[PDB]
């Protein structure tokens, strides 16, 4: 929940100030008054929809400072869960965009998919969402036997379900006519204003970390 | 040329142009006028017998007057 | 007065519903105004148009066809005029 | 390597532009969307009947905070304070006293279930595996006093069952 | 293929034991898929394991009345199951 | 016997609306992967009975309004329109055989526009006034179009009597001599009943809710009557009652099913859409339905 | 599945079935097996008024069939 | 006592009517909002229990305080709580809300939410896995089943 | 529920015209004009009564007081009875009941007329075969013979459209 103060000529604008800081929690000072391994879940849950790439970034920060390369099986498992987290966060971005725009049901279809992904997180770490699970210095407590077949079956079924989402929306005329005309991003402004990620992938210049 | 930009406009102008022009060419508007004329709302009032009229038959079975026979043949 | 009886029954039963629902628990913009008078003038021309199915039964049909097309064509001229002169845009 | 979207042009063949204009005038892919949604209407719904069919879980769920004890024996804990040191919420509070037997023991062992973020660090930090993240997650507490557990609430929570927790630990003592 | 599902839909009703007994489990909450009867249980209650349904409708409990003396015909609770059936019921295993 | 007819017509509308709430919640539930409401009793019927009686129990927010008498006067008007407005619609033999009833339908819809405006004025401060003012504008935007399409679809039927309509739709349904006119009419009925894809984003919410869903059932009954209907045999009219109720049910399900799967429109996109897409095309269909029966030599036998 | 939405649809359809059957039954019941005569135009009204006048009982549905020719 | 019999049966009826639907408002600041959405998911229904997610605080039956409550937020939270109809009930969901939680020893975090509103049902977990929240809502419904409101109105 | 019902509806019509001739807030004025138009519709439907009162019901009570309340919403506020409005309402009701009493218990009260004081069932047709409810085919004749009239009517309304857009800042 954000506060927004917009000063507007009517059904239009003049200015718009997003007042934010409402969800402030003292995270940096609290990490300053703890150790590394104790204060890992702060970086697990400061960003909360993505849940393992944040851990991967903090683990790579501590590993890059500490000069320790993880073993390669931990690296490939970390790649797998980074792609699971990427899939989950992009599909939640799509569905909360759709639910805030209207468009009731594909939200629920893809949250059935995300319920299966939380089942995968349960079988791997044990908790529902906030798998700590990525220690700096390699991944802790590897996955139990009888998981890769489940991931493979999910991969096939989710390929079919994302094709059926593209069937549902995406060349729908009035959702297109809702969002085509609005929100251009100049590449000069895309580099000055410090946009990142999907903004850089969409607004022209080719850039992937 | 214009069929890609504003197609509902062009469809509306086409059906409007045929709704204006199309009532000219007709073998049917004469039938429209005959059927619409031949419906008696009011009473058919009779007339005084003899101004020496060798027409206008007295029994309504007599076909001397103009009957209607294009009705039952559609 | 029999549909007045139906009207009275509907009104009294609705007031019973409202009184049980209440006594048992105890600047502007210019662009809004264009739509108003636009509705008003086009609804007046609809008021002209709507007795047309009363009129189809007469012995003078060509003039009625011509002037009915003239009325709807004038309504189209008014709509196309405000369309071309940026009347309802944003 | 890249694969970018939306680089074409609308065609100039009359058939393609009249197919697009037919989509415009005739509400076609809207009806195809209705067909897709009815195709998901005629599936069977994947709802679980909750109080009779409970949800699937893992062997290593992190729940109840129940202590354990020895086979036909006494309390498993030591008051060695490793769980209190590793506890990131600092919800563990331990006061120790030794008893007449000579072996070291406790007096007070409080978990702030309000503060507990349910990590697993106290599960993985106990050298004798005394404190265990329990199996079930059904707390649902009216007052605010009852979410502050004593040692006796934890031991009654670990003596209402251990065979569950023993089955889980005997299932997965090899990973951790 | 029309009367057969209507014929099979009677088979869990007349197979249940009667009409008011079917009405009791219908008015309890929902379940009409009776017929496997895997595990009876001390403090009364029963456990039904089926394989013909999807993952999530394998195993369901049906509670009995007065298991504490509290008239639990209505208002059934969680944690009314003993813990070995709590290992079995949450699909942490395949052995009853 | 006349007040008995009145009671048998206006008592079951409450049962109709509450069971419509369970019907649309279960239909949206099976459009999703949901069951429910099915835990509360057999398949959730006393659950709409229960939440209706709960919302009558639940204590109102104290006003905090202005002109309390006007706050009384608006929802009483909405619900008395929803009560009075099933009269000439023929379930086989209608309640009052009128010379003209469809202009009465459109005028009562305009009175519903009045009720929405009065609730929006008497409710609260400025932002509720602006939102309800835009809602009144997007409700009033369509009594041009729907009345125009009504005029075009019964120009092929001569009289306003609606029993000549239930006669002259015996051979083929009137969906076939006007499919685009009827489709634009159904879009305008979605606009009159004001559901998704047409946006919205107080008290009594029960009565607001009641007037809206009775308006929905009314517009779908008038949809079924206006466009189709099978043959009426006297001295057995239960056949026509059954077939009428079945097709009105199917079209109400299709109505909610069109609500179920589309995003809401932007407001200026909605006005742009209505004017610059429907209104020249409705005029063109009017003038072609004027020029057609003089070319088929078939003006309707206007009694 | 949708086998259990059909009880709700069926009950709401029965709640929509009652005014049609009740209205047609009361129209066939209020004139002794006849139908309620309609009067859109004054010709039918004068015909109905002389019909209710000649029957003697001051009710139009009886309608004095052929037993008073001479 | 036929009057006491009538008052007991009518109190049972109206308390059943109260516990029937209980449509909430989803307040939902942080990741507990995502978990409320995931008990709004197609697997765990809410409509089976009469519960409907809804952004209307003018008619909401219960209020689910979920997420980390801060000082910049708490006047707005209680101002939402004050324009709520007077039969009102509160579910505190999540470690952050039911006693401060992980950001406890910190400025600009209200230590719990008893410092703002009264709390009826605490449901802990971080996030409380949706089965636990649903059992908490069942215990809230049984709290509504035990009210004896009209009996106290009789013998008052 | 008696014979003088057109007279009674006329009295409620004058009640409404006094009720918003007392100069209230304009939303109360619009409410009073809707009440007056509804009972005037009742009067003209009681004189038989086919089309014209159901026609005014769509226009004034369908699309004119809507625009009046719309303009009351967008332009004025009237943010918060008075002795002037209540005094004018009492004097109007006084004039009403004074005229009604002095007509009902006499022959006539005249501004300059001769008002025969009794119920207006007189005058009416003697049950003739009208067969089309005369006003219906009357306004149906508005298109066959109405050559000049609808031409200047439509031209006046088209000019009204261009007038409104010019005054509200053409183009
Ligand atoms: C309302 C309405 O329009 O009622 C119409 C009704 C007369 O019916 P109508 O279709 O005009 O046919 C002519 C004779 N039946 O009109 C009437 O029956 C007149 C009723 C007048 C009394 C009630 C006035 C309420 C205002
Ligand atoms: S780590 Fe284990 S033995 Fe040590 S104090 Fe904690 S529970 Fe006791
Ligand atoms: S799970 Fe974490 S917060 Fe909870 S007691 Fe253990 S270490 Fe502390
Ligand atoms: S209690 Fe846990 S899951 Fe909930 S808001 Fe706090 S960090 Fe997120």
């Amino acid at each position: 929940v954000l506060r927004l103060v917009m000063e507007l000529s009517g059904e239009m604008v003049r200015k718009c100030d997003p007042h934010i800081g409402l969800l402030h929690r003292g995270t940096e000072k609290l990490i300053e008054y703890k150790t590394y391994l104790q204060a890992l879940p702060y970086f697990d849950r400061l960003d909360y929809v993505s849940m393992m790439c944040n851990e991967q970034a903090y683990s790579l920060a501590v590993e890059k400072l500490l000069n320790i390369q993880p073993p390669p099986r931990a690296q490939w498992i970390r790649v797998l869960f980074g792609e699971i987290t990427r899939l989950l966060n992009h599909i939640m971005a799509v569905t909360t965009h759709a639910l805030d725009i209207g468009a009731m049901t594909p939200f629920f279809w893809m949250f059935e998919e995300r319920e299966k992904m939380f089942e995968f997180y349960e079988r791997v770490s044990g908790a529902r969402m906030h798998a700590a699970y990525v220690r700096p210095g390699g991944v802790h407590q590897d996955l139990p036997l009888g998981l890769m077949d489940d991931i493979y079956e999910f991969s096939k079924n989710f390929s079919l379900r994302i094709d059926e989402l593209e069937e549902m929306l995406t060349n729908n005329r009035i959702w297109r006519n809702r969002t085509v005309d609005i929100g251009v991003v100049t590449a000069e402004d895309a580099l000055n204003y410090g946009f990142s990620g999907v903004m850089l992938r969409g607004s022209g210049i080719q850039w992937d970390l | 040329n214009v069929w890609a930009k504003e197609p509902v406009l062009v469809a509306s102008f086409a059906i409007a142009g045929l709704a204006v022009i199309l009532p000219t060419l007709s073998p049917y508007t004469k039938y429209s006028l005959m059927i619409n004329r031949a419906t008696p709302y009011n009473y058919p009032v009779p007339l005084r017998d003899d101004g020496n009229m060798p027409d206008v038959p007295s029994h309504p079975q007599d076909p001397q007057g103009p009957s209607l026979e294009w009705l039952k043949r559609l | 007065m029999n549909l007045m009886i139906t009207l009275l029954t509907n009104f009294t039963l609705a007031t019973l519903l409202v009184t049980i629902a209440f006594w048992l628990p105890q600047p502007f913009s210019m662009k809004f105004f264009l739509v108003a008078i636009t509705f008003l003038l086009f609804d007046l021309e609809i008021a002209l148009l709507l007795p047309l199915p009363w009129a189809s039964q007469t012995t003078n049909l060509n003039t009625m066809l011509t002037m009915a097309l003239l009325l709807i064509f004038l309504l189209a001229v008014s709509l196309a005029y405000e369309w071309t002169q940026k009347g309802l845009e944003w | 390597t890249y694969k970018y979207v939306n680089l074409r042009e609308p065609s100039m063949d009359m058939k393609s532009v009249t197919d697009r204009a037919a989509q415009t005038l005739l509400w076609t892919e809207l009806i195809r969307g209705l067909g897709m949604t009815l195709s998901y209407l005629f599936r069977e719904p994947a709802t679980i009947n909750y109080p009779f069919e409970k949800g699937p879980l893992s062997p290593r769920f992190r729940g109840e905070h129940a202590l354990r004890r020895y086979p036909s024996g006494e309390e498993r804990c030591i008051a060695c304070k490793l769980c209190e040191a590793v506890c990131p919420a600092q919800a563990i509070t331990i006061e120790a006293e030794p008893r007449a037997d000579g072996s070291r023991r406790t007096t007070r062992y409080d978990i702030d279930m309000t503060k507990c973020i349910y990590c697993g660090f106290c599960q993985e930090a106990c050298p004798v595996d005394a404190i265990v993240e329990g199996p079930n997650f059904e707390f649902s507490t009216e007052t605010h006093e009852e979410l502050l557990y004593n040692k006796e609430k934890l031991l009654n929570n670990g003596d209402k069952w251990e065979a569950e927790i023993a089955a889980n630990i005997q299932a997965d003592y090899l990973y951790r | 293929e029309l009367l057969q599902v209507l014929k099979r839909g009677l088979q869990q009703v007349s197979g249940h034991g009667g009409l008011r007994g079917y009405l009791r489990v219908l008015f309890r909450a929902n379940d009409v898929r009776v017929g496997t009867l895997v595990g009876e249980d001390k403090y009364g209650n029963k456990y039904y394991e089926d394989n013909k349904q999807f993952f999530g409708r394998h195993r369901w409990v049906i509670y009995t009345t007065e298991m504490n003396g509290k008239n639990t015909f209505w208002d059934v609770d969680g944690s009314m199951v003993p813990p070995e059936w709590h290992r079995w019921l949450h699909c942490m295993t395949d052995d009853p | 016997m006349f007040m008995i007819n009145v009671l048998t017509l206006i008592i079951p509308i409450l049962l109709a609306v509450a069971f419509l709430t369970l019907v649309e919640r279960k239909v949206l539930g099976y459009m999703q992967f949901r069951k429910g409401p099915n835990v509360v009793g057999p398949y959730g019927l006393l659950q709409p009975i229960a939440d209706a009686i709960k919302l009558f129990i639940k204590e109102p927010l104290r006003p905090a309004t202005s002109s309390i008498s006007m706050f009384i006067l608006a929802p009483i008007l909405a619900l008395t329109l929803a009560l009075t407005m099933w009269i000439p619609l023929p379930m086989p033999y209608p309640l009052i055989n009128m010379n003209l009833g469809v202009l009465f339908m459109l005028a009562m819809s305009s009175l519903a526009v009045y009720s929405i405006l009065w609730s929006g004025w008497a409710s609260n401060s400025k932002y509720a006034l602006i939102g309800a003012l835009r809602a009144v504008a997007q409700t009033i935007s369509y009594e041009v179009t729907l009345a125009i399409i009504l005029l075009s679809v019964l120009l092929m039927n001569g009289s306003f009597t609606l029993s000549t309509l239930i006669i002259t739709q015996e051979q083929v349904w009137l969906i076939f001599p006007a499919w685009p006119l009827a489709m634009m009419w159904f879009i305008s009925t979605l606009a009159e009943t004001n559901r998704a894809p047409f946006d919205l984003t107080a008290g009594p919410f029960a009565l607001f809710f009641m007037a809206e869903y009775a308006n929905i059932i009314m517009m779908n009954i008038f949809t079924t009557t206006l466009f189709l209907g099978a043959f009426h045999n006297p001295y057995m009219p239960e056949l026509y009652t059954i077939n009428f109720t079945i097709k009105s049910l199917l079209l109400s399900i299709t109505f909610l099913w069109i609500r179920a799967s589309y995003p809401r429109f932007r407001y200026d996109q909605l006005m742009h859409l209505l004017w610059k897409n429907f209104l020249p095309l409705t005029l063109a269909l009017c003038m072609w339905h004027v020029s057609l029966p003089i070319l088929l030599s078939s003006i309707p036998p206007q009694t | 599945m949708w086998f259990e939405v059909l009880p709700g649809i069926a009950v709401m359809g029965v709640c929509l079935f009652i005014p049609g059957m009740a209205t047609a039954r009361i129209h066939r019941f209020s004139n002794g097996g006849r139908e309620k005569r309609v009067a859109h135009y004054s010709y039918q009204w004068y015909l109905m008024e002389r019909d209710r006048r000649v029957s003697g009982v001051n009710r139009y549905y009886v309608s004095k069939g052929l037993e008073n020719i001479d | 006592s036929r009057g006491e019999y009538v008052v007991a049966k009518l109190d049972d009826l109206i308390n059943w009517a109260r516990r029937s639907s209980l449509w909430p408002m989803t307040f939902g600041l942080a990741c507990c909002a995502v978990e409320m959405m995931h008990m709004a998911a197609p697997r765990y229904d809410m409509d089976r229990f009469g519960v409907v997610f809804r952004a209307s605080p003018r008619q909401s039956d219960v209020m689910i305080v979920a997420g980390t409550l801060t000082n910049k937020m708490a006047p707005a939270l209680r101002k939402v709580y004050d324009q709520m109809p007077e039969p009102r009930y509160v579910v505190s969901m999540g470690s952050c809300a039911n006693g401060g939680g992980y950001y406890h020893y910190s400025y600009s975090v209200v230590r719990g939410c008893d410092r703002i509103v009264p709390v009826d049902i605490y449901v802990p977990g971080c996030p409380p896995t949706a089965e636990a929240l649903l059992y908490g809502i069942l215990q809230l419904q049984k709290k509504i089943k035990r009210e004896k409101r009209l009996r106290i109105w009789y013998r008052r | 529920m008696m014979t003088y019902i057109v007279f009674i509806l006329s009295i409620i019509f004058v009640m409404g015209f006094v009720g918003f001739s007392s100069k209230p807030s304009p939303i109360y004025g619009g409410l009073g004009l809707i009440v007056s138009g509804g009972v005037g519709c009742g009067i003209v439907l009681n004189f038989g009564g086919s089309f014209l009162g159901l026609m005014v019901f769509l226009i004034y009570l369908g699309g004119m007081m809507v625009v009046f309340g719309y303009t009351t919403a967008m332009a004025t506020e009237q943010y918060p009875s008075n002795k002037v409005v209540l005094g004018t309402f009492i004097t109007g009701l006084l004039m009403e009941f004074l005229m009604v009493y002095y007509v009902l218990k006499d022959k006539e009260v005249e501004i300059v007329f001769k008002f025969n004081g009794m119920g207006d069932w007189v005058i009416y047709d003697t049950g003739d075969s009208g067969f089309f409810s005369e006003e219906a085919m009357g306004i149906a004749a508005l298109y066959s013979y109405g050559t000049w009239l609808v031409i200047v009517t439509g031209w006046s309304l088209l000019i009204g459209v261009v007038v409104i857009m010019e005054i509200t800042r053409g183009n």
